[PDB]
RNA sequence: UUCCUCGUGGCCCAAUGGUCACGGCGUCUGGCUCGAACCAGAAGAUUCCAGGUUCAAGUCCUGGCGGGGAAGCCA
RNA sequence: AAUCCUGGAUGGAACGACGAA
RNA sequence: GGUGAAAUUCUUGGAUUUAUUGAAGACUAACUACUGCGAAAGCAUUUGCCAAGGACGUUUUCAUUAAUCAAGAACGAAAGUUAGGGGAUCGAAGAUGAUCAGAUACCGUCGUAGUCUUAACCAUAAACUAUGCCGACUAGGGAUCGGGUGGUGUUUUUUUAAUGACCCACUCGGCACCUUACGAGAAAUCAAAGUCUUUGGGUUCUGGGGGGAGUAUGGUCGCAAGGCUGAAACUUAAAGGAAUUG
């Protein structure tokens, strides 16, 4: 039953056609020095914490 | 209509008329 | 009327240029009316390079690069958020950004 | 995609990595390192004799891995298996070739590319197709932005190059040629012969390929592996 | 110290192949695709599928005896795209993160000297 | 004339003797939108007519009604 | 006083309207 | 596999994939650009042969031999035709899978003719710079291709020479380009589309509202496909070009 905690360090922007998604670059609490970009469904701040059911995935960054 | 296809129609009708006239000639 | 003096292209003294194919829609477009870009990129990305260097024997290595030249037709280049569309006065601007 | 197959079988487990064995690869002595890696085969049955299934194998590996230096980092070498003596299988030179990254890095626009290729045979009765490549350069004090040649310079350069390779191969057997290749003396000769004609940067040679080999002559092979 | 293999990612659109061999290429290990790790026909190409494939081949190589791997990334090439698909770099990152070691990545997309002819017509694949 | 076959909702068509009977189109109602197309949904059958077998016939059997097909040869 | 670096995409369906002014 | 998504299709007889070779035929990437040559069409791997050509240079030669040209002749993309060859890719037709109200269309998978060549026909094209050729003159500016001249200019050789490659200045000729309008133009725009009511340098071709109609007929060429030539009846008040604001 593994899950990964990740701390938010930077909110990038909203995403999704209807704006109910947010891109965030996080910092893994355990195994620090690792930063990954993820989608989020709800509201989010910097320094919030996320429970990744899987860590080995990042979203297509909107650039 | 498109002039290209109108031309194609004239060409077909010319062919038609040419052979239906060869029927007599 | 005449939208462009070059008419779309770079054919002055040639007659014929022996076209190429759009890599997106396989359309036979002349090599001069096309739009040539060059996608010079690192092979992996900005992200996983750190993981690769961590997991790499042969340190200091290179991270070599992938170079591919791209031709697009007008329609595909305009659909793919490239040369899109400009005003009558800025059409004459011939340099890149 | 998984449960899609209509039929797996037209008409209607034994995992093999227990059935296999490892060998380690020895390169010739014209290389500061011999131990290339390892390979696999099935166990030598009586109806197979795995030696012969493994005889005609080819393995491409980097010259920087054979020499240690990352200066020869592009420069892949293909090695052909020719003999086996108890799990330390020997190889001989099959052919060189560059990496696409380096080649495309050379190929930039607003400079003229020159290419040559010759079909020469050696002292050891081999036949090789040696490829040479070169590129114009923009001199210092130069203001115009392309540095193209006048297309007879190119023909002269190519004549010179082809004559040099036909001269330098005839006399080099195969290992003599390999040890001429590795230090990149040929490129120095091309530059010294063409500086009187045109600048010529990036005179790395190019891939070389065998076409037809002589008879085996195991003695000449074992001469290399000491 | 390190036992080397060769990974041979072929990352097209519509699918992704991770399949690893000895240095010679004649003897192979652990060919798995994206469509073996997903059931759509629409996500055969995707990075998650490629990542799962790379995890599987990492497991199989490690239980064979292979520790490091060289990489040859490839697209459909020829007359076709020549730009690699989405799931190549994902597989690469995945087999790196799984515990294997890397050496000498290369791109080996087959390129022609103006070979035969692309498909679609001269007017193209319209849509 | 003989032989063979067919008949089912407005149209085409299917049915194991075992529910006043399946489907598609059409029709009616509502919705999206003015109409189509689309989405939801309804209703409509004396299974050609007269008899018989059976607990029960659309079906199984006899007769007629109408439609079609094949045959009508040696001279 | 230490100190190696980056930029980047596509993605279904959608017929029609009397003329006059 | 392919796709927007699927399906047709191939796969325990091992498909896709890997490596090693071999064959076939086509093509000639990246270099490849507001660059070159060519009468145009058009022409891009190497080397060899064959003949030709432009520009440049010239204190060489003839000496008006010239410019444009109904007739008439040569070349003339692709498709197409005939006959052989070759026939890998792609692929009018056709067959199929889907999409769709229908889809003998777009998309997908196959796939004949064709795509390549030889010998011979065709004789067309948005064959377009939609701009006839020859000639003279008229504003600035720089870049570039080829040739040539000059410079104690830079670099390499053998510090050094001659070369070659670069730099600067200039020049003839060419593909073009930028800026302005003294000018022109209906304007868009044009260093030619200027020097044209202050109307004439020379010459060839074509057009006369829109349709009917590049039609019918008659000739002529062509194996054919068709080409070149080419009306009338009847019909109509607008068709059209360039810009303007919506
Ligand atoms: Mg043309
Ligand atoms: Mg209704
Ligand atoms: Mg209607
Ligand atoms: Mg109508
Ligand atoms: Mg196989
Ligand atoms: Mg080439
Ligand atoms: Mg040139
Ligand atoms: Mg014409
Ligand atoms: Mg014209
Ligand atoms: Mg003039
Ligand atoms: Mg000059
Ligand atoms: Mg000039
Ligand atoms: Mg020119
Ligand atoms: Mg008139
Ligand atoms: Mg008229
Ligand atoms: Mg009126
Ligand atoms: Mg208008």
């Amino acid at each position: 039953t593994p899950v990964t905690l990740a701390k938010v360090i930077k909110v990038l922007g909203r995403t999704g056609s209807r704006g109910g998604v947010t891109q965030v670059r996080v910092e893994f609490l355990e195994d620090t020095s690792r930063t990954i970009v993820r989608n989020v469904k709800g509201p989010v701040r910097e320094n919030d914490i996320l429970v990744l059911m899987e860590s080995e995935r990042e979203a297509r960054r909107l650039r | 209509m498109r002039a290209k296809w109108r031309k194609k129609r004239t060409r077909r009708l010319k062919r038609k008329r040419r052979k239906v006239r060869a029927r007599s000639k | 009327p005449k939208k462009r003096a070059s008419n779309g292209r770079n054919k002055k003294g040639r007659g014929h240029v022996k076209p190429v194919r759009c890599v997106n829609c396989s359309k036979s477009i002349p090599k001069d009316k096309a739009i040539k870009r060059m996608a010079i990129r690192n092979i992996v990305e900005a992200a996983a390079v750190r993981d690769l260097s961590e997991a790499s024997v042969y340190p200091e290595y290179a991270l070599p690069k992938t170079y591919n030249k791209l031709h697009y037709c007008v329609s595909c280049a305009i659909h793919a958020r490239i040369v899109r569309v400009r005003s009558r006065e800025d059409r004459k601007n011939r340099a890149p950004p | 995609a998984v449960g899609k197959n209509k039929r797996l079988s037209k008409g209607k487990v034994v995992d093999p990595f227990t059935r296999k064995e490892w060998f380690d690869i020895k390169a010739p002595s014209t290389f500061e390192n011999r131990n290339v890696g390892k390979t696999l085969v099935n166990k030598s049955t009586g109806l197979k004799s795995a030696s012969d299934a493994l005889k005609g194998r080819v393995v491409e590996v980097c010259l920087a891995d054979l020499q240690g230096s990352e200066d020869h980092s592009f420069r892949k070498i293909k090695l052909r298996v020719d003999e086996v003596q108890g799990k330390n299988l020997l190889t001989n030179f099959h052919g060189m070739d560059f990496t696409t990254d380096k080649l495309r890095s050379m190929v930039r626009k607003w400079q003229t590319l020159i290419e040559a290729n010759v079909t020469v045979k050696t002292s050891d009765d081999y036949v090789l197709r040696i490829f040479a490549i070169a590129f114009t350069r923009k001199q210092a004090n130069q203001v115009k932005r392309h540095s193209y040649a006048q297309s007879s310079h190119i023909r002269a350069i190519r004549k010179v190059i082809s004559e040099i390779l036909t001269k330098e191969v005839q006399g080099s057997t195969l290992a003599q040629l390999t040890s001429k290749l590795i230090p990149e003396v040929i490129n120095k000769e091309i530059e010294n012969a063409t500086k009187d004609i045109f600048p010529l940067q990036n005179i790395h040679v190019r891939k070389v390929k065998l076409l037809k080999q002589p008879k085996f002559d195991v003695g000449a092979l074992m001469a290399l592996h000491g | 110290s390190q036992v080397f293999g060769v990974a041979r990612i072929y990352a097209s659109f519509n699918d992704t192949f991770v399949h690893v061999t000895d240095l010679s290429g004649k003897e192979t290990i652990a060919r798995v695709t994206g469509g073996m790790k997903v059931k759509a026909d629409r996500d055969e190409s995707s990075p998650y599928a490629a990542m799962l494939a790379a995890q599987d081949v990492a497991a199989k190589c490690k239980e064979v005896g292979i520790t490091a791997v060289h990489v040859k990334i490839r697209a459909t090439g020829g007359t076709r795209t020549k730009t690699p698909g989405p799931g190549g770099q994902a597989a690469l990152r995945a087999l790196a993160r799984s515990g294997l070691r890397i050496g000498r990545i290369e791109d080996v997309t087959p390129v022609p000297s103006d070979s035969t002819r692309k498909k679609g017509g001269r007017r193209g694949r319209r849509l």
